[PDB]
RNA sequence: GAGGUGAAAUUCUUAGAUUUUCUGGAGACGAACAACUGCGAAAGCAUUUGUCUAAAAUACUUCCAUUAAUCAAGAACGAAAGUUAAGGGAGUGAAGACGAUCAGAUACCGUCGUAAUCUUAACCAUAAACUAUGCCGACUAGGUGUUGGAUGAAGUGCUUCCUUCAGUACCUUAUGAGAAAUCAAAGUCUUUGGGUUCUG
C-alpha cells in the first residue's frame, strides 16, 4: 500500500510556495506557502521559513497518511526570471530529512517559446 | 559586375587551337545545312550553337566553316528581328510587370524591374547605335507584351 | 512552368505555319475540316465554348483550353482581344503531340 | 622562371596559357556495337543512333556518362 | 495644358470645404469614375450606374460590388472560399 | 582611438540582427553583444544531494541535470564579476 | 477534509501494472452525484514508474478518466510527452535542430497531432567542429518524416499505436530509411496530443480494459 | 494573506486573492538550435507548408562583338519616431496619477494607466543610416579557418583528403605606410599623376 501525492514548489526570489495537491493535479491537500510562518517583511525565501514550513507540512502529510511525493519545481514565470529561488534547495532538504517518502522530482517552470517583452524599458531598470 | 558585387570570374574559354581538329572529317555544307533546318525546327542561336557542340560535335564553327553563327543564320534571311539578349531580357521585363501589376508591394520586384528596364534602354541604345535595329524603336512600357512578336 | 510551353509553341506555329483566329473564321475551318487544333480561351461565353467543341468533336479534331483569359492577343503576337484560335497548317512545331 | 613550367596542370583554368579542362570522347556501349561522338561536360541528353538509349545525365561537371561503356578521348 | 497643379478632380468645389476634406475625397473618386476591366470580356469598360452596381457597356451585364471599388479586401474573401 | 577591433560584436556581412533583453537589468542588447553562459547548475546542493539520493527509491534514481543558457547584457556582467577588465597586451588573447 | 474518500485508479490491460495511485473525491453529498466531478481529470506518470525499468523514465504519458463504477476508475490515452530535463539534455551547440509535425486522423475516427525532435551526427571522419547540413536536405528529411509516419500512424488502431510507442518501432525505421540521404543522431517523439475524440465508447474502453 | 522591494509603501484580498488543473477566446512572438555563419545595393530578413518572382555562385570548345566606369540634373527604396483614415488592441508602455527615497526629486525604485506599439491605404526621406574607410580597376605575404561549388584520388552507390574558384573572417611579418593608436590595405607617395564623383 503506497499513494503518492504531488508537491508544487514555487520559488520567485520570495515567499516559497509550497503546495501538495492530489495526484491526479486537481482538488488541492494543503497549501502552506512561507508567508504566514514569517512575519519580519523579508526574508520570506530565506532557508529558515522553507525548512520550517515543510516540516510543518511533513509532520501534517505523516498525519494524513500519504508519503509518497512527487516534486514539480516552478520559479517565478516566463517574464521574471529563469533559475529556481534560493528556497526551493532548502525546501528540497527539509522534505528529505522529514522522512516522507520521495518519488520523483521534475521541472515544470514555464517557458516562454515566444519573446512577449517583460518589464523595464530598452534602457533597463538601474538598480 | 554590372550591378550588386561579386566579379564572378567563371566563363569559358576557347581552346589555342584555331584550326579545324585533325579527327573532324564532317563537311561544312551539311554543317550550314544541319544548323539552318534545326533553327527553323524552332530554337534561340545561343542554345543553337550549344546543341551543335553538344549532339553533333562540331567544336569552332567559325573555324569549321568559314562564318559565324549569326551571321551563317542571317544569310538566309532567317535572321530574327531582334537580337536573343534583348528578347530575352524583355520577355523577363513583361514577366515581372504581369506579376507585379497582380501585387504592388514586392519591393524588390520593383528594384530588379527598375534596374532589367534600366539595361533595356541600355542594349537598346547599343543596338540602334549601329544599324542592327530599327531607328523608330523607343520601347513604351505599353506594348512591351505584344512588342516581342 | 507549365504553360510557358505552350506560349512558346504558339509562339513558333505563329512565325511558321497559317493561322487563323476569330469565331466566323475559325467556324469556316472545322466545318470545310481544314482545322488541326483549336485554342480556346478559357473566359469566352460558355456558348461559344460549347458549339467549337462539339464542332471539334463531331470533325474529329483537337481542342484546347487555354492557361488564361481572353488576353491571348499578348501572347499571338496581336494587339487585340482573340478568344479563339484554329490552326490550318501546324509548321515545324511540335504542337501535334 | 615562370616560362618554361611543366606542372601547371594543378593551377587554376587559365594559367599561364589557357587550356580548357574540356574534352571529347568516342564511345562505344558494350553490346551494342555502334559509333558516335560525345562531348564530355556537355550540358544536354543525348541518345545513341543504332538503338535508342539514354547516355549522359547532364550535371554541372564532367556529366555522369553510363556504368559501363568504353570510352576513349578523341582528341588526336 | 495642366489647367491646374494638384486639386485635379475635386477643382469643380471651388475654394470651399479644407483641403483635408478635399485630398481625403480626391483618393476614391478617381478610382471611381475610372472605367473598370470586366471579367466577362476583358474589355475595361465597367461603369458605375448606382451606389452599388457596376455595368460593363459591351457585355451589357451587371455585377454588384461594394460602394466605389469592384472588390475590396472584405470581398476578397472568395480565394478562402474557393480552397476548398 | 578604435579600442576594440571586432566592436565588440561579430556583425560581419550582416545589416541587423534581432535584439534579446538582459536577465538581470532588462535592458535591451544584441545577440552579439550580449554575454551568454550556458550554464549547468544543479537543482540542490550536494549535501542535500546525498540525503535525496539515500530517501530516494529504486537505488537507482538519478537527480535531473538542469540547464539554463542565460544571457546577460555588459554592465550587470561586469558588475556580477562575470567578466574581468584584462591587461591591454594580454586583451587581444581569448583562449 | 475528514468527508472525503479513497479512489484507486486502473490503466489499460496492456500495461504491466495496470494500477499506479489513488485520487480523492469529495463528499457525495447534493447536489453533486460526487462522479462528474471525479469525471475528465488529467494524470501524469512516468513510464518507468508505469513499467518498472529504467530505460523509459525519459517519458510521460496522460490519462484522462472515462468511465468511474464501484470504487475504481478506468482513465483513457490523452497524451504523451518527453520529459523536460532530458529534452533540454538533448539540445547542444555545433548541431541543427530538426523539428517536425503534422496531423494524421486514425483508423478509430480518432486525430492526433504529434511532433518529433531530430539530430544532425558527427560520424567519424568529418574531423570538423559544425555538423549542419543543407536547407534542402533538411527540407527532404521533414517531407519524408511525414510522409513514413502518416503510412503506420493510420493504418493501424490507436490501442496498437500506444502498443507501438512501447518499442518505438518508429525511429528505428525512421533512422534506417534516413541511412540512405542524410546520417541523424537520437531522434523521438516530443508530444501527442488529442486533436479530437468522439463520444464515449463503453463497450470499446471496456474490453480494451478488461 | 498575495505583487512588491536593499528596504517599505501604493495595490489586490472572507464577495476565496496567490496557487494546481481542464476547456474556449484574443493578441503577440517564434527563444533553446544561433555562430567573429547566410541572403539582401542599403534600411532588413530566423516556426512549417503551397504558389508566384528575382538574384548570385560554379561549369561550359554556347551566343552577342565594345555593348564599360563614375556621375551635376533626376529617379527608386529608405530604422524607430510621427501624422492622416479604417481595423485591431494582449503585453509593454512617453503623458498622467500615484507610493516611496531624498535637504528638496517634476527622476532613478514600486503600483496603475492614456498616446503608441500590431494589420490595410498613404505621407513623412530623417538616425552613431558606422568597416565613421565612396566606386571601379592591376600588383605586392604567408598560414589558419569557414560558407557554396567544381576536379582527381582513398574508409566503405556513400563518406574524407589533393587542387582550384567565389565569397569570408581570423593570426604573424613587413629595407611598406603613417603623428601614433594602428592598417595586407589607410600599402604600391617629395623618387609626389590608373579613372571618376563628392566633401573640408
Amino acid at each position: 500500500e503506497l499513494v503518492f501525492g504531488v508537491a508544487h514548489i514555487f520559488a520567485s526570489f520570495n515567499d516559497t510556495f509550497i503546495h501538495v495537491t492530489d495526484l491526479s493535479g486537481r482538488e488541492t491537500l494543503v497549501r502552506i506557502t512561507g508567508g504566514m510562518k514569517v512575519k519580519a517583511d523579508r526574508d520570506e525565501s530565506s532557508p529558515y521559513a522553507a525548512m520550517m514550513a515543510a516540516q510543518d507540512v511533513a509532520a501534517r502529510l505523516k498525519e494524513l497518511g500519504v508519503t509518497a511525493i512527487h516534486i514539480k519545481l516552478r520559479a517565478s514565470g516566463g517574464t521574471k526570471s529563469k533559475t529556481p529561488g534560493p528556497g526551493a534547495q532548502s525546501a528540497l532538504r527539509a522534505l528529505a530529512r522529514s522522512g516522507l517518502k520521495i518519488g520523483r522530482i521534475e521541472d515544470v517552470t514555464p517557458i516562454p517559446t515566444d519573446s512577449t517583452r517583460k518589464k523595464s524599458g530598452r534602457r533597463g531598470r538601474r538598480l | 559586375r554590372m550591378y550588386g558585387k561579386g566579379k564572378g570570374i567563371s566563363s569559358s574559354t576557347l581552346p589555342y587551337k584555331r584550326k579545324q581538329p585533325s579527327w573532324l572529317k564532317q563537311k561544312p555544307s551539311e554543317i550550314e545545312d544541319a544548323i539552318i533546318k534545326l533553327a527553323k525546327k524552332g530554337q534561340t542561336p545561343s542554345q543553337i550553337g550549344a546543341t551543335l557542340r553538344d549532339n553533333y560535335g562540331i567544336p569552332q564553327v567559325k573555324s569549321v566553316t568559314g562564318n559565324k553563327i549569326l551571321r551563317i543564320l542571317r544569310a538566309q534571311g532567317i535572321a530574327t528581328t531582334i537580337p536573343e539578349d534583348l528578347y530575352f531580357l524583355i520577355k523577363k521585363a513583361v514577366s515581372m510587370r504581369k506579376h507585379l501589376e497582380k501585387n504592388k508591394k514586392d519591393k524588390d520586384c520593383k528594384f530588379r524591374l527598375i534596374l532589367t528596364e534600366s539595361k533595356i534602354h541600355r542594349i537598346s541604345r547599343y543596338y540602334k547605335r549601329k544599324k542592327l535595329l530599327p531607328s523608330n524603336w523607343k520601347y513604351q512600357s505599353s506594348t512591351a507584351s505584344a512588342l516581342i512578336a | 512552368s507549365a504553360g510557358d510551353n505552350i506560349n512558346a509553341k504558339l509562339q513558333l506555329v505563329m512565325k511558321s505555319g497559317k493561322y487563323q483566329f476569330g469565331r466566323k473564321s475559325c467556324l469556316k475551318a472545322l466545318r470545310t475540316g481544314k482545322g488541326k487544333l483549336v485554342i480556346v480561351s478559357s473566359n469566352c461565353p460558355s456558348i461559344q465554348r460549347s458549339v467549337i467543341e462539339y464542332y471539334a468533336m463531331l470533325s474529329k479534331c483537337g481542342v484546347h483550353d487555354y492557361h488564361g483569359d481572353n488576353n491571348l492577343g499578348t501572347a499571338c503576337g496581336k494587339l487585340f482581344r482573340i478568344s479563339c484560335l484554329v490552326i490550318t497548317d501546324v509548321g515545324d512545331s511540335d504542337i501535334i503531340k | 622562371n615562370p616560362d618554361p613550367v611543366e606542372e601547371s596542370k594543378k593551377h587554376k583554368l587559365k594559367r599561364l596559357i589557357p587550356t580548357p579542362n574540356s574534352y571529347f570522347m568516342d564511345v562505344k556501349c558494350p553490346g551494342c556495337l555502334q559509333i558516335t561522338t560525345l562531348f564530355s561536360h556537355a550540358q544536354n541528353v543525348v541518345l545513341c543512333g543504332s538503338c535508342n538509349i539514354m547516355l549522359c545525365q547532364p550535371t554541372g561537371g564532367k556529366c555522369k556518362l553510363t556504368e559501363g561503356c568504353s570510352f576513349r578521348k578523341k582528341i588526336e | 495644358s495642366r489647367r491646374t497643379k494638384k486639386v485635379g478632380l475635386t477643382g469643380k468645389y471651388g475654394t470651399r470645404y479644407g483641403s483635408s476634406l478635399r485630398k481625403q475625397i480626391k483618393k476614391i473618386e478617381l478610382m471611381q469614375h475610372a472605367k473598370y476591366l470586366c471579367t466577362f470580356c476583358g474589355k475595361t469598360a465597367t461603369k458605375r450606374t448606382c451606389v452599388g452596381i457596376w455595368k460593363c457597356k459591351k457585355c451589357k451585364r451587371k455585377v454588384c460590388g461594394g460602394a466605389w471599388s469592384l472588390t475590396t479586401p472584405a470581398a476578397v474573401a472568395k480565394s478562402t472560399i474557393i480552397r476548398l | 582611438p578604435k579600442k576594440r577591433r571586432n566592436g565588440g560584436r561579430s556583425k560581419h556581412n550582416r545589416g541587423h540582427v534581432n535584439p534579446l533583453r538582459c536577465s538581470n537589468c532588462g535592458r535591451c542588447v544584441p545577440k552579439d553583444k550580449a554575454i551568454k553562459r550556458f550554464n549547468i547548475r544543479n537543482i540542490v546542493d550536494t549535501s542535500a544531494q546525498r540525503d535525496i539520493k539515500e530517501a530516494s527509491v529504486y537505488s537507482t534514481f538519478q537527480l535531473p541535470k538542469l540547464y539554463i543558457k542565460q544571457c546577460y547584457c555588459v554592465s550587470c556582467a561586469i558588475h556580477s564579476r562575470f567578466v574581468r577588465v584584462r591587461s591591454r597586451e594580454q586583451r587581444r588573447v581569448r583562449k | 477534509f475528514t468527508k472525503k474518500e479513497w479512489y484507486d485508479l486502473k490503466a489499460p490491460k496492456m500495461f504491466l501494472v495496470r494500477n499506479f495511485g489513488k485520487t480523492l473525491v469529495t463528499k457525495t453529498i447534493g447536489k453533486k452525484l460526487a462522479t462528474d466531478s471525479l469525471k475528465g481529470r488529467i494524470y501524469e506518470v512516468n513510464l518507468a514508474d508505469l513499467n518498472n525499468d529504467e530505460d523509459q523514465a525519459h517519458k510521460k504519458i496522460k490519462l484522462s478518466c472515462d468511465h468511474i463504477i464501484n470504487r475504481d476508475c478506468y482513465t483513457d490515452f490523452c497524451g504523451l510527452s518527453i520529459t523536460r530535463d532530458k529534452l533540454c539534455s538533448l539540445i547542444r551547440k555545433g548541431y541543427t535542430l530538426i523539428e517536425g509535425h503534422t496531423d494524421v486522423k486514425t483508423l478509430d475516427n480518432y486525430h492526433l497531432r504529434m511532433f518529433c525532435i531530430a539530430f544532425t551526427k558527427k560520424r567519424q571522419n568529418q574531423t570538423k567542429s559544425t555538423c549542419y547540413a543543407q536547407t534542402s536536405q533538411i527540407k527532404k528529411i521533414r517531407k519524408k518524416m511525414v510522409d513514413i509516419m502518416t503510412a503506420e500512424a493510420s493504418k493501424v488502431l490507436l490501442k496498437d499505436l500506444v502498443k507501438k510507442f512501447i518499442p518505438e518501432s518508429i525511429g528505428k525505421e525512421i533512422e534506417k530509411q534516413c541511412k540512405k540521404i542524410y546520417p541523424l543522431q537520437n531522434v523521438l517523439i516530443r508530444k501527442v496530443k488529442i486533436l479530437k475524440r468522439p463520444k464515449l465508447d463503453i463497450s470499446k474502453l471496456m474490453e480494451l480494459h478488461t
